[PDB]
DNA sequence: GAATTCGAGCTCGCAACAATGAGCACAT
DNA sequence: ACACTGCGAGCTCGAATTC
């Protein structure tokens, strides 16, 4: 159904994540909605990457690499409460790094960025409309979450990129937006299955329970029944027409011919995406 | 047609007034004659009687034989009203078309889930001595200015004020307005302020983040432009009026939102508060008791010692 | 689109019509039947533009015998462009929707220098040297040796216009002022005398203010092409001040020292008639005579023209054709150029107009120089008080004159200061789908002072430092574009060089660059062109400019270009001016218009056209503060119309600094979210 | 039945009001 | 031959209860 994702979080450290207008700290409302993003995001895509780039006195400084790693960022973002937040943040720098790594991946993803922008100015040494030019070449996907205002860089960087531009109402409106931004829109890797508590096959390093990548020798390490979730999507049971002793609970298909009663249909379809039938 | 606008009013499709100006009985002044004696000789279509409930008293009943009207609406939101004259409605206006469900407004989103809680304080030793010596109106004063309630509001307003909610402390008797909110150091709506410090004060109670409660008192029990308030304390309210306390709940859901009521136990705003409860558990709302809150004597609370007590009843029994 | 208002079938070029705009072309038909005036206010630029021009095109169909030519006078050359693309728009519409050609054509008129071909004379600058090189080469007495047809200097156009121009006229299809040009060019015609040749015979005619106000221009070019049209006088907020300028002169010793070098130059002339440079050597040092004394300030309208008898012995009766014969002096003396003797022509200007009109005039002689005790610089001027002596013609040849704008801000006020009646003197207010516009009155300061910028309340800091806490708050709230009028050019001297003293404008660079918009126009266009890149890209910036300027009036702050507008204070006039001090003298006993209704009347039209410049268009919305105490009054804020009065609520009305943000925060975030 | 407490709106007297800056389009 | 707009007095009600 979707695509591989590797989704760039920028997240704004100006002088306007001090404000007030959300819980406790601007930036810390911010810092928590993104631990709840990052759950949900590697729950529904099992095989993407997040990085995590934090904009702060006119420089962009890299938080986390670009990793499919769902502990390191929770991690991370637990100590970046603490920030400073001084200076002016910059939009040129941000994107910039967010690209000299974003544009060597595969054609077969969707690389993305999200910025998630507190302040209202992008003081930057040069232009940015000459990276609308190059991150539309390049496949990227910017598409920003605005708070307080409506920046005119931000609807143009979204429009012509191909992003999406949103100011937040409330939190209640803050967490629809990140919320919408976990679907994948519509190759071969190698990854390799850790069996045998969590241990690497390729370079036999033994590390901690995690569906991450191996340091070692660079493999990806999924678990087969994350990835078996994904299934029954693709190849789905058709529906039975409908016209006392059943063959689920004991107590009408086309393809075996086993008759069910009211309980048994709705739970076949729900969730248990099978025939009881058909796998005899 | 309110006394400072005018815009116009004779000859108009749309007239916005009041009452007590369609049925000021004294000599009007000339601006207003030559309105009501154009309101006087056509017919209306549809008047829209806002605020029924007191269409049955004396001199708002006249307004209806003044104006001619083919048919008249009435928008109300608590129909309730003591001295027994509502039945007495169904013919000034009409028969009742549509009461609303107040709970079935509530489990499809339109009206927010109110958790109603009564908490009611004990009284003090002290002023418990001077309350059953006395029957004439003072103690009145005895059980609205209680120490241990007011401990209680200044609790209530310590927890809420630290998970960032709308504070309304509704308080009559207004001398005890006074006593509450300079004690904690907030702002009170007392009455007779003005029509300039009453706006800006409700300004900046919507639109500031750090001025968080306000001390009204009898000023919004009508359909005003309170904004949006997520607790309600309200302390010492008028005797029995079951009108009272569903217009003080109308600020509440404009949980979710709850408002309290304090209430100093084992006197005779104990039979008071249940008088005033009896229209809203008609409508599905559950009043709760809390008889001890949480955590109370812990933080940092007035009228600890009782030398500070000794003196707050010899300011209340010194008025007399 | 076939569109019914209450008698006549309005074809209109678009779809979905706004609910007020429909009244507007009804207010309008109620006008033309009753063959009268009109004062209606319109707050829009376009759409109005479409509208009124939907209607009176419209309007010429069915009753083709009581109006037969629109006159359209707009303000200047660009919204001349602008109204012919509109109407462009309107005539293929129906020519999609007949299918068939029309009889019908508009024109486009300008000044000599926006129409014309000729390389060796388009290149000058300056427009009174256009009007010059073009006299060397088409005056009768250029073109009376042109009759030989010699290799003599002439114009190749003009005299290609005169032999084929006027035989054929010119067919249909709205010109443009480069439509003219091009239409010149590929036929080899002048476009300048072919718009002036046509314009007796159009429908449609879209010039500035000056073919019919100014007086010795409108007997030229607009005297015999309509008794019965339709003029329209749009974005006419400024009547007064052009009726008054188009009949005022104004002289000094500049001036005067160079008519004594015109009069020298005519002097070696004769000997190569003689009464009349005695005439005017007689009046040139009767003027130096005047302009000599260093004494108060003195008004005498009809008086100096007796005194002018007394030490010269110089009459009215020939004093009155003195610019009528120095016209045909240079006429008999064969000059090659007449921008040189435009001093003289200037005191033979002012020699017509005190013989003549002097009924509501004065002469304001001033030896005294502004703001210096003892400084040798005297000027005398010609001042005009009654603005509707140059309507007059215009109130009486045209069967019914129209005054639109937007900001009309008393409607009862036009009518009484030019001298007629309307018959519908109607307002309008826009219809829009949120509230496009968020108008606050910040008054008193955060620490509860008062901000107004009176004439004592300027030199002390605290409201300098409430000024500056208020600009500096409202750039961390406001998206890209600040624009802030401030009442003059030195109070925004001593103000911006006394927040940098103080700790207020490093922070406020740290939000956003700040470009001062100064007099010339060099550094004024350089400041612009950085603004509109400044807003485009991150930043952001603020114009901080003078609500008497240039930016004021010209440059439209389309949306996410200037966001927010602040007023900083109320832009009244010099109020202590000896011409304006005369002039209310002659308001208060004409038409009994009280002196300080008049001052207020004036800012409230420039401080709600500046303030309405932040919103064109459907999607445009725009935060308009207004940074002034002295707003809140109930004579200053009943001014300013009625689509900017009807969202100023009672709340929004003595906000302090720190509220005024907070009602600015939540009102840009509601905005930038969609429909 | 006749007060009170505290609110309301409507009239209407009362005391005293205010107003500081700078330049190009248009005719022979 | 002085004087605009806010702002507190009386005046008369209503709601619910004492007296
Ligand atoms: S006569 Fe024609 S070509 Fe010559 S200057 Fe005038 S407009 Fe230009
Ligand atoms: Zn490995
Ligand atoms: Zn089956
Ligand atoms: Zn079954």
């Amino acid at each position: 159904l979707g695509m591989m994702r590797h989704l760039y979080v920028v997240v704004d450290g100006s002088r306007t994540m001090e404000d007030q207008d959300l819980k406790p700290n601007r930036l810390t409302c911010t810092l928590k909605l993104l631990e709840y993003f990052v759950e949900e995001y590697f729950d529904q895509n099992p095989i993407s990457q997040i990085g995590i780039i934090v904009t702060k006195s006119k420089r962009a400084e890299k938080l986390t690499e670009l990793s499919g790693n769902p502990r390191k960022h929770i991690t991370s973002l637990k100590k970046a409460v603490d920030m400073t937040c001084h200076g002016e943040p910059s939009l040129y720098n941000s994107l910039s790094i967010a690209m000299q790594t974003l544009k060597h991946m595969p054609g077969h993803t969707s690389r993305e960025v999200l910025i998630i922008f507190s302040s209202l100015t992008t003081c930057d040494p040069s232009n940015i409309y000459d990276l609308i030019k190059t991150l539309k070449a390049a496949k990227i996907r910017v598409s920003v979450i605005g708070l307080s205002a409506e920046v005119r860089v931000c609807t143009v960087l979204a429009r012509e990129t191909g992003g999406t531009y949103h100011v937040i109402l409330d939190e209640s409106h803050y967490k629809e937006l990140l919320t919408h931004h976990v679907s994948p829109p519509p190759g071969n890797t190698e990854p390799g299955l850790t069996l045998g508590g969590y241990f690497c096959p390729q370079c036999r390093a033994k590390y901690c329970e995690l569906p991450v990548e191996c340091k070692i020798c660079g493999l990806t390490l999924v678990s087969a029944p994350h990835l078996a979730r994904s299934y029954h999507h693709l190849f789905p049971l058709d529906a039975f027409q409908e016209i006392r002793f059943c063959y689920g609970c004991q107590g009408v298909c086309a393809v075996c011919q086993n008759v069910f009663c009211v309980d048994c249909d709705v739970f076949v379809h729900d969730s248990l995406h099978c025939c009881p039938g058909c796998i005899h | 047609f309110t006394s400072d606008a005018k815009d116009k009013p004779i000859g108009c499709s749309v007239a916005i007034s009041t009452y007590s100006m369609l049925g000021h009985t004294t000599k009007r002044s000339w601006e207003a004659e030559r309105v009501m004696e154009w309101l006087k000789t056509q017919e209306w279509g549809l008047m829209i009687l806002d605020e029924v409930h007191t269409i049955p008293a004396k001199m708002f009943r006249r307004v209806l034989t003044i104006v001619q009207a083919h048919c008249k609406l009435g928008l109300t939101a608590t129909l309730v009203r003591e001295d027994d004259k509502i039945v007495d409605l169904n013919f000034l206006i009409g028969p009742k078309l549509y009461e609303a469900n107040w709970m079935e407004l509530q489990n499809n989103g339109y009206i927010a889930k109110v958790q109603c809680a009564e908490v009611w304080c004990p009284m003090s030793p002290e002023f418990y001595r001077e309350y059953v010596a006395i029957k004439t109106k003072k103690r009145i004063l005895l059980y609205t200015m209680n120490p241990n309630k007011f401990r209680a509001c200044q609790f209530l307003i310590k927890f809420h004020e630290r998970r960032n909610d709308k504070i309304i402390v509704f308080a009559d008797n207004v001398f005890a307005l006074k006593e509450y909110a300079i004690r904690l150091n907030k702002p009170y709506i007392y009455g007779p302020t003005s029509q300039g410090e009453r706006m800006q004060i409700l300004q900046n109670f919507k639109h500031n983040p750090k001025i968080n409660t306000i001390f009204i008192s009898k000023v919004g029990d009508t359909s005003f432009d309170l904004p949006e308030a997520n607790v309600l304390i309200q302390i010492s309210s008028h005797g029995g009026s079951r009108r009272q306390e569903a217009q003080r709940l109308g600020r509440v859901l404009r949980y979710n939102a709850f408002f309290y009521s304090l209430v100093s136990q084992d006197t005779q705003e104990m039979a008071y508060s249940t008088k005033r409860q009896r229209f809203l558990v008609d409508q599905g709302y559950s009043f709760k008791v809390i008889t001890k809150l949480a955590g109370m004597e812990e933080e940092d609370l007035a009228f600890s010692t009782k030398e500070e007590q000794q003196q707050l009843l010899q300011k209340v029994l010194a008025a007399t | 689109m076939k569109l019914n208002v209450d008698g006549l079938l309005v074809y209109f070029p678009y779809d979905y019509i706004y609910p007020e705009q429909f009244s507007y072309m009804r207010e309008l038909k109620r006008t033309l039947d009753a063959k009268g005036h009109g004062v209606l206010e319109m707050p829009s630029g376009t759409g109005k533009t479409v509208s009124l021009l939907a209607l009176i095109m419209a309007y010429q169909r069915a009753y083709p015998l009581e109006v037969t030519k629109l006159i359209y006078c707009s303000r200047t050359v660009p919204e001349i462009e602008k109204v012919i693309e509109e109407l462009r728009k309107l005539l293929n519409f129906y020519e999609k929707q007949e299918g068939e050609k029309l009889p019908f054509l508009g024109l486009a008129l300008s000044s000599r220098k926006n129409l014309c071909i000729h390389p060796e004379v388009t290149p000058l600058r300056f427009g009174k040297d256009v009007d010059g090189k073009c006299h060397s080469l088409t005056a009768s007495y250029v073109r009376a040796q042109y009759q030989h047809d010699t290799s003599l200097p002439h114009c190749r156009f003009y005299e290609e216009f005169d032999a084929h121009g006027r035989e054929v006229p010119l067919p249909a299809g709205i010109y443009n002022l480069d439509d003219l040009k091009a239409l010149g060019r590929r036929q080899g015609w002048c476009p300048y005398f072919l718009a002036r040749y046509s314009i007796l015979h159009a429908n449609v005619v879209v010039y500035s203010y000056h073919y019919l106000l100014d007086p010795k221009i409108a007997d030229l070019v607009s005297k015999e092409l309509a008794r019965k049209a339709v003029v329209v006088f749009d974005e006419a907020h400024n009547i007064d001040n052009v009726c008054i300028d188009s009949m005022s002169v104004n002289l000094t010793r500049r001036t005067l020292d160079r008519c004594q070098g015109n009069l020298e130059t005519l002097q070696k002339t004769v000997l190569r008639a003689e009464h009349f440079l005695g005439f005017l050597r007689r009046l040139l040092e009767y003027v130096k005579w005047r302009l000599r004394v260093q004494h108060v300030v003195q008004e005498s309208p009809p008086a100096f023209l007796s005194g002018l008898a007394q030490r010269v012995c110089i009459q009215r009766k020939p004093l009155r054709f003195c610019a009528e014969r120095l016209r045909s002096l240079l006429h008999t003396l064969e000059i090659t150029d007449l921008a040189d003797f435009s001093p003289l022509t200037l005191l033979a200007n002012f020699a017509t107009l005190v013989s003549t009109y002097a009924k509501g005039f004065t002469i304001i002689i001033e030896p005294f120089d502004d703001r210096t005790p003892t400084i040798a610089n005297p000027i005398l001027h010609f001042s005009c008080m009654d603005a509707s002596l140059a309507i007059k013609p215009v109130f009486e040849r045209f069967q019914s004159v129209i005054i639109t704008s937007g900001t009309l801000s008393p409607l009862d006020i036009y009518p009484k200061i030019l001298d007629f009646h309307p018959v519908t003197m109607a307002t309008f207010t826009m219809t829009l789908a949120r509230v496009c516009l968020c108008p606050m009155i910040i008054g008193r300061g955060n620490d509860q002072v008062a901000i107004s910028s009176k004439f004592e309340t300027r030199e002390d800091i605290a409201v300098i430092r409430n000024y500056g806490n208020l600009l500096l708050e409202m750039s961390a709230v406001v998206p890209d574009g600040i624009v802030a009028f401030f009442t003059s050019y030195q109070y925004m001297e001593s103000t911006v060089a006394s927040w940098y003293e103080q700790g207020i404008l490093e922070n406020i660079q740290r939000n956003k660059l700040l470009f001062i918009e100064t007099q010339d126009g060099a550094e004024t266009s350089v400041a612009l062109e950085k603004y509109q890149e400044a807003c485009e890209n991150g930043r952001g910036a603020i114009l901080l400019s003078v609500a008497r300027g240039k930016v004021s009036e010209g440059i439209d702050f389309v949306h996410h270009y200037g966001r927010a507008v602040i007023m900083f204070g109320v832009p009244y006039v010099y109020t202590q001016s000896r011409i304006l001090k005369a002039r209310l003298e002659y308001l208060r006993d004409q038409f009994q218009i009280r002196e300080n209704d008049f001052l207020t009347f004036d800012a409230m039209r420039h401080a709600a056209q500046c303030v309405g410049r932040a919103i064109r268009g459907k999607t445009d919305y725009g935060l308009m503060v207004f940074a002034d105490k002295r707003f809140a009054r109930g004579d200053k804020r009943g001014k300013l119309p009625r689509w900017i009065q009807e969202h100023l609520t009672d709340a929004n009305l003595n906000l302090t600094v720190d509220e005024g943000v907070q009602v600015a925060k939540y009102f840009l975030r509601q905005m930038a979210q969609p429909f």
